[PDB]
RNA sequence: GCUCAACGGAUAAAAGGUACUCCGGGGAUAACAGGCUGAUACCGCCCAAGAGUUCAUAUCGACGGCGGUGUUUGGCACCUCGAUGUCGGCUCAUCACAUCCUGGGGCUGAAGUAGGUCCCAAGGGUAUGGCUGUUCGCCAUUUAAAGUGGUACGCGAGCUGG
RNA sequence: AGCCAGGAUGUUGGCUUAGAAGCAGCCAUCAUUUAAAGAAAGCGUAAUAGCUCACUGGUCGAGUCGGCCUGCGCGGAAGAU
RNA sequence: GCGGGGUGGAGCAGCCUGGUAGCUCGUCGGGCUCAUAACCCGAAGGUCGUCGGUUCAAAUCCGGCCCCCGCAACCA
RNA sequence: UAAGGAGGUAUUAAAUGUGGGAAUUC
RNA sequence: CUUACCACUUUGUGAUUCAUGACUGGGGUGAAGUCGUAACAAGGUAACCGUAGGGGAACCUGCGGUUGGAUCACCUCCUUA
RNA sequence: AGGGCUACACACGUGCUACAAUGGCGCAUACAAAGAGAAGCGACCUCGCGAGAGCAAGCGGACCUCAUAAAGUGCGUCGUAGUCCGGAUUGGAGUCUGCAACUCGACUCCAUGAAGUCGGAAUCGCUAGUAAUCGUGGAUCAGAAUGCCACGGUGAAUACGU
RNA sequence: GGCCGCAAGGUUAAAACUCAAAUGAAUUGACGGGGGCCCGCACAAGCGGUGGAGCAUGUGGUUUAAUUCGAUGCAACGCGAAGAACCUUACCUGGUCUUGACAUCCACGGAAGUUUUCAGAGAUGAGAAUGUGCCUUCGGGAACCGUGAGACAGGUGCUGCAU
RNA sequence: CCCGCAGAAGAAGCACCGGCUAACUCCGUGCCAGCAGCCGCGGUAAUACGGAGGGUGCAAGCGUUAAUCGGAAUUACUGGGC
C-alpha cells in the first residue's frame, strides 16, 4: 500500500494543554513537509483544545505514494522545552501520538449467491 | 481489526517515543535510527527528510 | 332559499359492538379439499463470456433463450353453505421415481483408498432421542442409508385432541 | 477417401514472461529453398521435444464436395390405483 | 394501502395563500482577562433531498425517484 | 472629654489555572 | 452353631471450610481526559454533627445541636457626669 | 557578483495627516530658544517655475554659515460643498547624493484627485507654563525621519471629595 | 456473622490491598469577595486622544531561494537598529579559497612600491613596464610582499536554565 | 606426634564508597539504560546508573534472600497514653 494516498491522525497526549500545543505545531510541520514533497493535504476533522492548541486532527495526504513518505513517523513524538503554560516556566515534557494509515477503497457489494442459500418454506 | 490496531497503537505516555524534541539542548534524536540534528527549527519547519529517508533504507 | 356532491335528491333530524347471539337465504359468494391455469415454485435442457496454472463443457457456468411437473405461494370462482370435520401425532398403509443405501455402467482435474458427475435400475431396505402443539428446524448419538413426492398435503362412521 | 512419399530456411520473428521454441499470450507475420512445406489448424511438452496437420509429389482409376428450396420421419420427452 | 416530513454546521420556522429564507445555538473577527470560559461589540454561512414539469416567475404548485417517519396490514 | 441607647451604611457579579524547582549546608 | 461388642462399608439429612461462577456492589490507585466547583479566607449561602427528603456529581434543603466561624468600623440624634 | 532583509488574502501595537470656517487659500507684516559646522557650514551674485546648478565671501565660530521661526496680526476671498476640505494613488518631466536609485532613495514641477463628514464594544495621557497646539535644531548619516533626543512660541479645563 | 428494630437502621466488628506519610500546636510569610488607617491621574472633576480612514513604522501570520537574528503580559511590538540600494549582512542563489580574510612562530625567496595589459559579474588568474630604497661589524638585518609546511587561526554556531 | 628434603616455591577473594554508614574522581549514558533498605538517583557537566583508577570493610570467605529477637518505652509488668 506504499503508493496509495494515506490519513495522518495526530492526538494530544500526556502534556495536556502543553501537549495539545505540541499537537498543533506537529501539525503545522506536518503540513509543511507535505508541501515542500508537492503533496495535497485537506484536514479531514480538527478538534481544538480549549485553552490552546488542538486534541486531535485527521488529515488527508495525496500523492505519489504519500503512505510510503508517511508511514514511518508513525509513533510518538516526546517534546521537552520550557513549558510556555507553567507559571513557574519549568522544564517539562509533552506527548503527541502521530498514526498514518493508507487510503481504503470501499467493498464492492457482492449480491448473495442464490446457490449458497437454502430456503424452507413452513 | 479496527480495534485491533486501537490496542495495539503505543500508549502516548512517557516510555513511548519514537523521536525526541529537546528544544533547550537544541536537539532532535530519532530513537529508532539513531538519526541526530541540532536544526530544531528546520525541522519543526518541515526538515523530515533525513529522518524519512533514514527510515526508509534501514528498512 | 339545498357540496339534497351517495349529485333522479329516503327524513327537517341519526354513530357503533356482539366470541352471548338469532332468523330467512346463497356454493349467485369467501375460508378447506377437488377443478382450470402455472405467474411463482421445483426439475430439466439450449448458447458459451468466464472460472478451472494450460484447457469453455472433470466440475462449475455469467448475459440471454426453450421446456417439464403440479409441486409451493397464487390467479379464477366451476363442485359442495337442506354441512365435503382441520394442524400435528398415532395405527395401517399404497403408488411414483425426479434413487438415499445396496446392484450395473460412462467420464474424471479417477495412482490406491475415498470421492465428483452423469446414465440404467423402484427388488428389498431406508434411526433413536433433547426442545417445541408443532410441520419445519437445530442439536446429541447411531446407520449401508436415515430419499424426494402423490394418495381430500392418504388415513377422526380407526384413535388422540397438544 | 484411403494409400505412399514428403511436409524445408533465415527462424525459437521478437517481447513479457518464470519459461514462451507455430501452438500462454502480446506481437509482428516476411522473404528464402521450391513440387510444396503455416512465422502455423489441431494434439502435445514445464519448456523444448514430440505428434499431426495445411501445403505438395508419386501409385489406384470414377466420381466427389457442401450448401439452397421442399415432403415425411428421429432425439430432446420424468408421476404418482 | 393511507398520511406526514427532507431549508446555513445542529435543532426548528417560512409551503398553505408563487415573487420575500427567519429564530436559537454554533462558526469567524475585534474587545475584557495574566490566560481560558462567561460576557460585550461586530461579521459570515442554506441557490431549500433529487430530478423533472407548470408558471413571466416555484423552498412554496404538480409528477416521478431517494431517504426518513408514522399509521394500516383484517375475517382467514 | 468619657459612658449608654436608637437609626443608616454594605458590591448584583466574580467558574477555572494539568504534568519535570531551591546551589546557597562546617 | 448361636448371641453380645465391634472395623470396613452403605443410606439420609444438616453444619462448616476451600475453590469456582453469568452478573453485580462499592474500595484503592493513576505525571493527561469529561462535568462542575464541595471545603480551606466570611472560600464568596460560615463550617461541621445527628436525622429526613431531594438531586448527574461534588452536594442542596428542613429540624435540632456544636464552635473546631470571619467582621464588628463609621456618620447623625438624645440623655448623664 | 546578484537577490532577500522592502514579499502580502489577513490580524494587532505605536505614529503622521485629515475629515474643515476657532478653517483653506493669496498678499503683507511682527516676536524665539537651543544647536551643528573643515572630505564641513556655505553667504553673495547669476541661471532655473522649482528641487537645484555655476561662480564664489566668510567661519574651527557670542564674529561667518546653516537660518525669513510658525502659530499670530491686517486685508481679501472661499460660504458648508466630499467643497478653493483631504491629499492617498497614478501618468509624464526632472534634480541631487552615490561606482550604481529596477527590484528598493529623498526631493521638485505638471497632470490625477482615493478613503475620510469626528469613528462599535473598548481603551490612553495629563493637576500648570502642564495638557493642547506651533514652529526650530541634533545624532545616526554619501544619500535616506511622521521615529528618537532636545529647544523655544501660544497656552487652558478641572480637582467638591475618597 | 450474631443480637436488637415495624422500618430506617443501631450495636458488635474484620481482612485483602495501598501509601510513607496522615496528624497536633506554634512561627515567618503570602493570600482573603476579613477589619482599620494612609497614599498614587487610582477613582472623581475636566481637556485632548486611540479603536473608524489613508499613509508611515514595528510585529504576528502567510509567502518565498532567502524573506537573517534576537525582544515578544504590565516590564516585546517607531524595541537591539542614533538611520538595509551596494557596503551594511549576520540570510539566499551561484561562482570561488583551504595555515586561510584576520595573528604568532619556521623556512625560503623577493625593498617597499608604482604602472599597466588581458580574461572574468567580480572574487581572481595570466602577463608586461617601472623602482629596488632605510639601519647597515659589505654578518647585515627588519618596515613590507609572496611561496611551502604545522602548531594553529576562524565561527553574529549552541546553551542567558553554567557565567 | 617427631625428624629429614626442595624451593617462595602450590595457595585471595567478596561486598561496598549520596546521607544514614568507613571509603571519590574520570569517562560512558541522557527519566534511556538502569539503581533502590529508607530518603531517593537517572530528563546532555551523575562521587547514587555502567566501566575504570583510587579507597573502605571483611577474609577462605564475602554478599543476597528467608527467619527470630533487639533497637521498638511501637502492647509500656518492669516501662505509655486519652
Ligand atoms: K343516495
Ligand atoms: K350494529
Ligand atoms: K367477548
Ligand atoms: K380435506
Ligand atoms: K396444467
Ligand atoms: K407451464
Ligand atoms: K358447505
Ligand atoms: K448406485
Ligand atoms: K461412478
Ligand atoms: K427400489
Ligand atoms: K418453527
Ligand atoms: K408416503
Ligand atoms: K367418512
Ligand atoms: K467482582
Ligand atoms: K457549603
Ligand atoms: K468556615
Ligand atoms: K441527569
Ligand atoms: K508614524
Ligand atoms: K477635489
Ligand atoms: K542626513
Ligand atoms: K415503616
Ligand atoms: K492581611
Ligand atoms: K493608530
Ligand atoms: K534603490
Ligand atoms: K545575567
Ligand atoms: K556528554
Ligand atoms: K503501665
Ligand atoms: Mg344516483
Ligand atoms: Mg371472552
Ligand atoms: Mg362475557
Ligand atoms: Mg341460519
Ligand atoms: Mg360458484
Ligand atoms: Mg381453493
Ligand atoms: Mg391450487
Ligand atoms: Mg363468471
Ligand atoms: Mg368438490
Ligand atoms: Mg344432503
Ligand atoms: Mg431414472
Ligand atoms: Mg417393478
Ligand atoms: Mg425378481
Ligand atoms: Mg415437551
Ligand atoms: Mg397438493
Ligand atoms: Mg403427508
Ligand atoms: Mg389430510
Ligand atoms: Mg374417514
Ligand atoms: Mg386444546
Ligand atoms: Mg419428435
Ligand atoms: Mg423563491
Ligand atoms: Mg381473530
Ligand atoms: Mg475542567
Ligand atoms: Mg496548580
Ligand atoms: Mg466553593
Ligand atoms: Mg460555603
Ligand atoms: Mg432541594
Ligand atoms: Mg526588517
Ligand atoms: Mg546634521
Ligand atoms: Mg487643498
Ligand atoms: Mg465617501
Ligand atoms: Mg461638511
Ligand atoms: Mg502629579
Ligand atoms: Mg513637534
Ligand atoms: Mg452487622
Ligand atoms: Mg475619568
Ligand atoms: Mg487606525
Ligand atoms: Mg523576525
Ligand atoms: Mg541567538
Ligand atoms: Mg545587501
Ligand atoms: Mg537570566
Ligand atoms: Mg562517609
Ligand atoms: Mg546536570
Ligand atoms: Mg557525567
Ligand atoms: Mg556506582
Ligand atoms: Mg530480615
Ligand atoms: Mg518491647
Ligand atoms: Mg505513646
Amino acid at each position: 500500500y506504499d503508493s496509495a494516498d494515506c490519513y495522518l491522525d495526530i492526538q494530544a497526549g500526556s502534556g495536556g494543554t502543553e501537549a495539545q500545543d505540541w499537537a498543533s505545531m506537529l501539525e503545522r510541520m506536518y503540513l509543511r513537509w507535505a508541501e515542500s514533497r508537492g503533496f495535497k493535504t485537506e484536514i479531514i476533522k480538527e478538534s481544538e483544545g480549549e485553552v490552546a492548541g488542538i486534541k486531535s486532527v485527521t488529515i488527508k495526504i495525496s500523492g505519489d505514494y504519500a503512505y510510503g513518505w508517511l508511514r514511518t513517523e508513525t509513533g510518538v513524538h516526546r517534546l521537552v522545552r520550557k513549558s510556555p503554560f507553567d507559571s513557574g516556566g519549568r522544564r517539562h515534557t509533552s506527548f503527541s501520538s502521530a498514526f498514518v494509515y493508507p487510503e481504503v477503497d470501499d467493498d464492492i457489494d457482492i449480491e448473495i449467491n442464490p446457490a449458497d442459500l437454502r430456503i424452507d418454506v413452513y | 481489526e479496527k480495534q485491533a490496531m486501537e490496542d495495539n497503537k503505543s500508549d502516548i505516555g512517557w516510555g513511548s517515543q519514537i523521536r525526541s524534541y529537546v528544544l533547550d539542548d537544541s536537539r532532535i534524536k530519532d530513537l529508532r535510527t539513531g538519526v541526530e540534528t541540532r536544526n530544531t527549527q528546520a525541522v519543526l519547519d518541515g526538515s523530515l527528510d533525513q529522518f524519512i529517508e533514514a527510515s526508509l533504507k534501514a528498512g
